[PDB]
C-alpha cells in the first residue's frame, strides 16, 4: 500500500535473499584465505560477481523508492545504504579505466622489488625485505638508500596513474552530489534527521583541528624527546633547532614510531614486562591464549564463543603444504557463524591480538539481531576501538598477574611504567600528525585547493608544519610520495585511526569510570565488572541502527569525539617529557636547517 | 515437511505413552502449555494431533500462543487457549548438507495473518503495492514462498530445528488416545484394596 510498507516488506526480501548469498561469498572467502588453491580462487571470484551482480541489482530496484516520504529511522538508514551508486553512476569506460587504475595500482604495490643499482641479480620487496632494513638499520645512507629509492620507483610509476586517480574519483563523486571524493569518504560520519544529534560532513574538519591543536604540545615533546635521542644516536644528521630526517622514523613512511623504542628508552637498565618465556615454560598452547581471552570476555560479563567458532576456526598454522594468509583477521560469515584466521605463536602479540580480534568477533556477536544491511559498526572507528581497548586492558601488569603470567611479587615502580608508556604513545600518539596531515592533504588535493603542479611543494611544507619531518634531499613533481603507502594506493579511508584512537582513550576512560578504578587511567583493568560490560554491550548491540553520536552519548555521556581521555592516559608521561626538556628547546623549525 | 505446509498426523485408537518423550535427552524443547508432562501420561485425551515441521533455531521461540514473528502470522499460527505441547530438537545432522539444503520453503508475506490452526499452501504472487501484479514477478510482486538455506557450519540460531507440536483436544465423543494405565504385582491370600479394569 503504502510506500513504507513497500520499504519495508522490499527490505526484508532483500536481507532475507542477501544473508545466503553473502554467505556463500564469505565461505569461499575463508576457503580461499586457509587453503590457497586455484579452484578456491575461481569459487571465490564466481561468489563476488553473484554478489556484485545481486547488489547491483538490488540498489536499481532500491532507488525507486523517494527517501522522503520514509519515517522511521531503521527502514531510511538501509535504503540510504542500498541506494548510493558507487561507480554505477559514471560511464561504462570510465568505470573500467577506474577499475583498471586501482587494479594496477595494486598489482604495482604489491609487487614492486627495489634494489641497489649496479647489483640487479636479486632484490627485495617491501614486505619483508625493506621493512626489516627500515626497522632494525642504524646506518644512514643505508636508510636513505632504500628510502629514496623505493620512493623514486613507486613514485614514478604512480604519479600519472595517481592524477587519473583524482579526476576519476572527483567526477564520480561529483556524479553522486558530492563536492568531492574528500565529502564523499566525510558521509560515513553524516547524521541527518535526528533531532540534536546531526554531524555535518564540514563539521569533521573542524573537530579534528580542534582536537590536533590539543595533541600539538604532547607530540612537540615527544617529538623533542625522540630528536634529542636519535641526536644522541646519529650526532651530527640532527639538528637542534630543526625537524627529524624522514628516513630515521623506523618505519617506511613515517606511520608508527614504534621501532624507535629501543633507542629512546628512559631506562634500558629496567626490565620490561614481557610475559613470552612464562608461556613457554608452561607450554602454553593457542587454544590456551583464546580461551584466556574468552575467560576474560565472561569476566567483564560479555556472552562466550560459540562451538561453531571452536570447532571451525584455524588456531595454528597448517603446515608446509597448506599455504595461508597469516594475517590475523576476523570473519564474519553470516548466519551465526563467527571465525578467527590466525597463525597464531607464543608471544605477547599474538596474545594481544587474539584478544583484538575476539574482541571484533564479541562486536560482530552482538549486533547479529539487527537487520543484515545494519550489521556494522555505527562508524568506521568503533570497529577498531572495541578491539583496542581489550588490547589495552589485556597489557597491563595487573591482568597479567590475575591470569598467572607474570609473578605476584614483580615490582611495579614509575619507571616501568613511564617507559611502557613512552612506547605507547610512539605507537599511538605518534601515529596521530602523519594520520590528519595525510588526510588534511588528500582533502585539499580532491578539494582543489592545491593545483597539480604544487603538490609536492605543499606536502613537505605540511609535514614540516604538522609532522616536524622534513625531506632529506628536495623533489620536484615527478615523484608521487604519498601513494607508497598500502592504505592511500589502494583507495582506502585514512581517518579511522584517528577515530579509533579518540574513540580508545574515551571507551577505556568510560568503562574504568564504570568498574570505579580509582588510580590511573593506565593502570586499569576491565575484568570482573559487569557494569562496565554492560554499558559496553547497549553500545554493542545497536550496530548501525543508531547514530555514533548516540552511541558515544550511551558510552561516554558526549555527543562528540573528546582529545581530553587521552591526555588524560599519558598525564604522567606528560610531566616526564615536561621536565626532561628543560635543557633541549621543544617545537621545530620549518626551515631547512638539519639537512635539504 | 516445510513450515508453509506442515503435516498434520492425527493419533487415535492406541495407547499414547509419553514417558518415553519426556525422558528422552535428544529433544532441547519439550515445552508444554496448558498441561503438565507429569500427568500426560494419565490422562485420556479424544485425538492427537502432531503437527510436525523444521524451522530455524532463533524461530523456536515463535511456536507459542501470543507470540510475533513470520512464523506465528505467515506459517504456523497457535490459538492463545492451546492445550498441547510443543518439542523441538536441533537437527544439524540430518537437514544441512555442505553445498546448502533449500527443500524447506517458508511463507514470508501474507495480506493478512493466519487463522489458529491454519495450513496456506497457496503460491500466488504477493501483492505489496497497489499496481496489479498481473501474474509475473517484478517490482512490488514478490513470491511468497522462500526457500531456507541450511549449511553444517551455521550458528546454533541458524541451525535447522524440527518441530513437532502434540495438540490434545476433549470431544463428546468418547476419549480413545489414552495414557499407559501400569500394573503391580498380584497379592493374593491377603486382605488388598483392589482396582481391576477400574
Ligand atoms: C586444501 O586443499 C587441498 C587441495 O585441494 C585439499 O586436498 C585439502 O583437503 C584442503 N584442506 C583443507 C583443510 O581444506
Ligand atoms: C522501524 O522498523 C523496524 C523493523 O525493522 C520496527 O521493528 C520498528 O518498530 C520501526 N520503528 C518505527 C518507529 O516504526
Ligand atoms: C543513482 O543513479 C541514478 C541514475 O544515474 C539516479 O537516477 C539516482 O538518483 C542516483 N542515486 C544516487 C543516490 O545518487
Ligand atoms: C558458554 O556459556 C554457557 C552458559 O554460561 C555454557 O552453557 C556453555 O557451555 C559455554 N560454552 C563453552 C564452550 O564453554
Ligand atoms: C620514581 O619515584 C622515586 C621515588 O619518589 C623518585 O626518586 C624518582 O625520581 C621517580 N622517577 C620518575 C621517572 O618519576
Ligand atoms: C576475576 O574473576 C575470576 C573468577 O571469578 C578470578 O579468578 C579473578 O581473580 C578475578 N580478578 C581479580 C582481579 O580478582
Amino acid at each position: 500500500s503504502t510506500i513504507e510498507e513497500q520499504a519495508k516488506t522490499f527490505l526484508d526480501k532483500f536481507n532475507h535473499e542477501a544473508e545466503d548469498l553473502f554467505y556463500q561469498s564469505s565461505l569461499a572467502s575463508w576457503n580461499y584465505n586457509t587453503n590457497i588453491t586455484e579452484e578456491n580462487v575461481q569459487n571465490m571470484n564466481n561468489a563476488g560477481d553473484k554478489w556484485s551482480a545481486f547488489l547491483k541489482e538490488q540498489s536499481t530496484l532500491a532507488q525507486m523508492y523517494p527517501l522522503q516520504e520514509i519515517q522511521n529511522l531503521t527502514v531510511k538508514l538501509q535504503l540510504q545504504a542500498l541506494q548510493q551508486n558507487g561507480s554505477s553512476v559514471l560511464s561504462e569506460d570510465k568505470s573500467k579505466r577506474l577499475n583498471t587504475i586501482l587494479n594496477t595500482m595494486s598489482t604495482i604495490y604489491s609487487t614492486g622489488k627495489v634494489c641497489n643499482p649496479d647489483n640487479p641479480q636479486e632484490c627485495l620487496l617491501l614486505e619483508p625485505g625493506l621493512n626489516e632494513i627500515m626497522a632494525n638499520s642504524l646506518d644512514y645512507n643505508e636508510r636513505l638508500w632504500a628510502w629514496e629509492s623505493w620512493r623514486s620507483e613507486v613514485g614514478k610509476q604512480l604519479r600519472p596513474l595517481y592524477e587519473e586517480y583524482v579526476v576519476l574519483k572527483n567526477e564520480m563523486a561529483r556524479a553522486n552530489h558530492y563536492e568531492d571524493y574528500g565529502d564523499y569518504w566525510r558521509g560515513d560520519y553524516e547524521v541527518n534527521g535526528v533531532d540534536g544529534y546531526d554531524y555535518s560532513r564540514g563539521q569533521l574538519i573542524e573537530d579534528v583541528e580542534h582536537t590536533f591543536e590539543e595533541i600539538k604540545p604532547l607530540y612537540e615533546h615527544l617529538h623533542a624527546y625522540v630528536r634529542a635521542k636519535l641526536m644522541n644516536a646519529y650526532p651530527s644528521y640532527i639538528s637542534p633547532i630543526g625537524c627529524l630526517p624522514a628516513h630515521l622514523l623506523g618505519d617506511m613512511w613515517g606511520r608508527f614510531w614504534t621501532n624507535l623504542y629501543s633507542l629512546t628508552v628512559p631506562f634500558g637498565q629496567k626490565p620490561n614486562i614481557d610475559v613470552t618465556d612464562a608461556m613457554v615454560d608452561q607450554a602454553w598452547d593457542a587454544q590456551r591464549i583464546f580461551k584466556e581471552a574468552e575467560k576474560f570476555f565472561v569476566s567483564v560479563g560479555l556472552p562466550n564463543m560459540t562451538q561453531g567458532f571452536w570447532e571451525n576456526s584455524m588456531l595454528t598454522d597448517p603446515g608446509n603444504v597448506q599455504k595461508a594468509v597469516c594475517h590475523p583477521t576476523a570473519w564474519d560469515l553470516g548466519k551465526g557463524d563467527f571465525r578467527i584466521l590466525m597463525c597464531t605463536k607464543v608471544t605477547m602479540d599474538d596474545f594481544l591480538t587474539a584478544h583484538h580480534e575476539m574482541g571484533h568477533i564479541q562486536y560482530d556477536m552482538a549486533y547479529a539481531a539487527q537487520p543484515f544491511l545494519l550489521r556494522n559498526g555505527a562508524n568506521e572507528g568503533f570497529h577498531e576501538a572495541v578491539g583496542e581497548i581489550m588490547s589495552l586492558s589485556a597489557a597491563t601488569p595487573k591482568h597479567l598477574k590475575s591470569i598467572g603470567l607474570l609473578s605476584p611479587d614483580f615490582q611495579e615502580d614509575n619507571e616501568t611504567e613511564i617507559n611502557f608508556l613512552l612506547k605507547q604513545a610512539l605507537t599511538i600518539v605518534g601515529t596521530l600528525p602523519f594520520t590528519y596531515m595525510l588526510e588534511k592533504w588528500r582533502w585539499m588535493v580532491f578539494k582543489g585547493e592545491i593545483p597539480k603542479d604544487q603538490w609536492m611543494k605543499k606536502w613537505w611544507e605540511m609535514k614540516r608544519e604538522i609532522v616536524g619531518v622534513v625531506e632529506p634531499v628536495p623533489h620536484d613533481e615527478t615523484y608521487c610520495d604519498p601513494a607508497s603507502l598500502f592504505h592511500v594506493s589502494n583507495d582506502y579511508s585514512f581517518i579511522r585511526y584517528y577515530t579509533r584512537t579518540l574513540y580508545q582513550f574515551q571507551f577505556q576512560e568510560a568503562l574504568c569510570q564504570a568498574a570505579k578504578h580509582e588510580g590511573p587511567l593506565h593502570k586499569c583493568d576491565i575484568s570482573n565488572s559487569t557494569e562496565a560490560g554492560q554499558k559496553l554491550f547497549n553500545m554493542l548491540r545497536l550496530g548501525k541502527s543508531e547514530p555514533w553520536t548516540l552511541a558515544l552519548e550511551n558510552v561516554v555521556g558526549a555527543k562528540n569525539m573528546n582529545v581530553r581521555p587521552l591526555l588524560n592516559y599519558f598525564e604522567p608521561l606528560f610531566t616526564w617529557l615536561k621536565d626532561q626538556n628543560k635543557n633541549s628547546f621543544v617545537g621545530w623549525s620549518t626551515d631547512w636547517s638539519p639537512y635539504a | 515437511a516445510s513450515v508453509y505446509a506442515w503435516n498434520r498426523k492425527r493419533i487415535s485408537n492406541c495407547v499414547a505413552d509419553y514417558s518415553v518423550l519426556y525422558n528422552s535427552a535428544s529433544f532441547s524443547t519439550f515445552k508444554c502449555y496448558g498441561v503438565s508432562p507429569t500427568k500426560l501420561n494419565d490422562l485420556c485425551f479424544t485425538n492427537v494431533y502432531a503437527d510436525s515441521f523444521v524451522i530455524r533455531g532463533d524461530e523456536v521461540r515463535q511456536i507459542a500462543p501470543g507470540q510475533t514473528g513470520k512464523i506465528a502470522d505467515y506459517n504456523y499460527k497457535l490459538p492463545d487457549d492451546f492445550t498441547g505441547c510443543v518439542i523441538a530438537w536441533n537437527s544439524n545432522n540430518l537437514d544441512s548438507k555442505v553445498g546448502g539444503n533449500y527443500n524447506y520453503r517458508y511463507r514470508l508475506f501474507r495480506k493478512s495473518n493466519l487463522k489458529p490452526f491454519e495450513r496456506d499452501i497457496s503460491t500466488e504472487i504477493y501483492q505489496a503495492g497497489s499496481t496489479p501484479c498481473n501474474g509475473v514477478q517484478g517490482f512490488n510482486c514478490y513470491f511468497p514462498l522462500q526457500s531456507y538455506g541450511f549449511q553444517p557450519t551455521n550458528g546454533v540460531g541458524y541451525q535447522p530445528y524440527r518441530v513437532v507440536v502434540l495438540s490434545f483436544e476433549l470431544l463428546h465423543a468418547p476419549a480413545t488416545v489414552c495414557g499407559p494405565k501400569k500394573s503391580t504385582n498380584l497379592v493374593k491370600n491377603k486382605c488388598v484394596n483392589f482396582n481391576f479394569n477400574g
